[PDB]
């Protein structure tokens, strides 16, 4: 019986152009 | 003008609350923006609250809240006068009842405002 915050983990991501 | 809406519960009583405790960091940023190191000009908070105890008092407290209104349960005169607010001349009277009042509608209404309010008074 409690809440929760949620942190994020980004993911790498590349484009080109 | 900002309005927060159902301010009774807003963020929390600081301290408080088994299940949340994001008061102490959504309360603090709230205390800092009003009468801070920097401070509004002409910025008005107007707060609507239930449980005027569940509101934390370092917000509660002159500088941050200033002007406190408080409604209360209307009397048999502000009674009248709400129901004033409704009963309008222009509804369909029943003939039968501006009988008595030789279609003086107004006083009719009036009449009847008063014997509600004795009845809902009595």
């Amino acid at each position: 019986g409690s809440m929760a915050q949620e942190q994020t983990k980004r993911g790498g991501g590349g484009g080109d152009d | 003008i900002v309005f927060f809406d159902e301010m009774d519960s807003i963020f929390r009583t600081r301290g408080t609350g088994v299940s949340s405790d994001v008061e102490t960091t959504v309360v603090p940023q709230l205390l800092s923006e009003i009468d801070g190191v920097e401070g509004l000009e002409n910025v008005i908070v107007i707060g609507a609250s239930n449980r005027e105890d569940m509101i934390d008092p370092a917000i509660l407290r002159p500088g941050r809240l200033d002007v406190k209104i408080k409604i209360e349960r209307p009397d048999a005169e502000a009674a009248q006068d709400i129901y004033s607010k409704y009963l309008t001349e222009f509804l369909p009277v029943h003939a039968d009842d501006l009988a008595e009042f030789d279609g003086d509608r107004s006083a009719c209404i009036k009449a009847m405002i008063e014997k509600v309010v004795d009845r809902m008074y009595a």
